[PDB]
């Protein structure tokens, strides 16, 4: 299970 | 007023305006790292000799940046802010890269294969030739440093054996793995080189920048090198606009520049650079 956390944008 | 800047802060926003479609295939989510960063369908990087047909084919987490601060008959640099070291699209990369005819390439991070691959190598090893779709790249030395180290690799297609490209890969192995570094400096000098070297291939493609997700260090990373083009474009005593740049950064690809950290890590690196220009020209 390749998991993660991070992005926000514009 | 509270509303004077809330509807100041608006203008200021684009998601809305631009479409990021392609990303959002339910062919490319794991193309992706985060559902939430997508590339803007306009100025996203088109994975080339693909097939329509295919659901998800020529898409790739990446966008085409430009410093729209500079102008065209300005010898402004290129750049590719991406997503990077994933290992489900490191022959994406390399189709990107060589399609683009990249040179150089800027790894804001090091490898995290943590359990599995967050962070995984797409480079060989010294004297190592690896094959990555279409293309066979090889590994001519990494020069290391304290913070960054320098892979020579030579990547040629699998049909040309004979067309032989050099790319730079400048891996920088010193960003606080949950924060910002202490000191401009390394990042400072590491753009030095970087700088130093697109500009002595004479047609060299976009500046392929990245982490895992190019957008907080990705997006520092170009607006800072960006910033120091202007000056080394410019002048020192030209007028920086830090805030109208990273904008005019996000406003091509979201999420570049993400934290407030990164935020002043561009108010350290430029105004040491610049004092330090100066001081170098011992400028009283």
């Amino acid at each position: 299970e390749d998991t993660l956390t991070y992005a926000d944008l514009d | 007023g509270f509303w004077e800047e809330f509807e100041s802060l608006q203008k200021q926003e684009v998601k809305n305006l631009h479409q990021r479609l392609e990303g959002q295939r339910p062919e490319n989510k794991g193309k992706n790292r985060y559902k939430n960063i997508l590339p803007f369908d306009h100025s996203r990087v088109i994975l080339q000799g693909r097939d329509s047909n295919i659901p998800g084919s020529d898409y790739i987490n990446a966008n085409y940046i430009k410093n729209q601060l500079l102008g065209p008959d300005e010898n402004a640099k290129t750049y590719i802010a991406s997503q990077g070291c994933l290992e489900a699209t490191v022959n994406d990369f390399w189709q990107m890269a060589w399609q683009e005819n990249s040179r150089v390439i800027v790894m804001t991070t090091r490898e995290v294969e943590k359990g599995r691959n967050k962070c995984v190598p797409y480079w060989p090893e010294v004297g190592m030739q690896r094959a990555y779709g279409p293309y066979s790249v090889t590994n001519c030395g990494e020069h290391d440093t304290t913070e960054y180290k320098l892979r020579t690799l030579q990547v040629s297609p699998l049909d040309n054996g004979d067309l032989i490209r050099e790319i730079w890969h400048y891996q920088y192995l010193s960003w606080p793995d949950h924060g910002v570094p202490s000191e401009p400096g390394g990042v400072l000098s590491f753009l030095d080189q970087i700088n130093q070297r697109q500009e002595s291939l004479p047609h060299a493609g976009p500046i392929i920048v990245h982490s895992s997700a190019g957008i907080g260090r990705t997006g520092t990373i170009i607006v800072i090198d960006m910033l120091m083009e202007n000056i080394s474009t410019k002048g020192l005593d030209c007028d920086i606009d830090i805030q109208k740049t990273i904008q005019m950064v996000r406003a091509q690809r979201s999420g570049m520049v993400q934290t407030e950290a990164q935020y002043k890590f561009i108010y350290v690196a430029i105004a040491q650079f610049i004092e330090t220009t100066k001081k170098k020209l011992e400028v009283l």
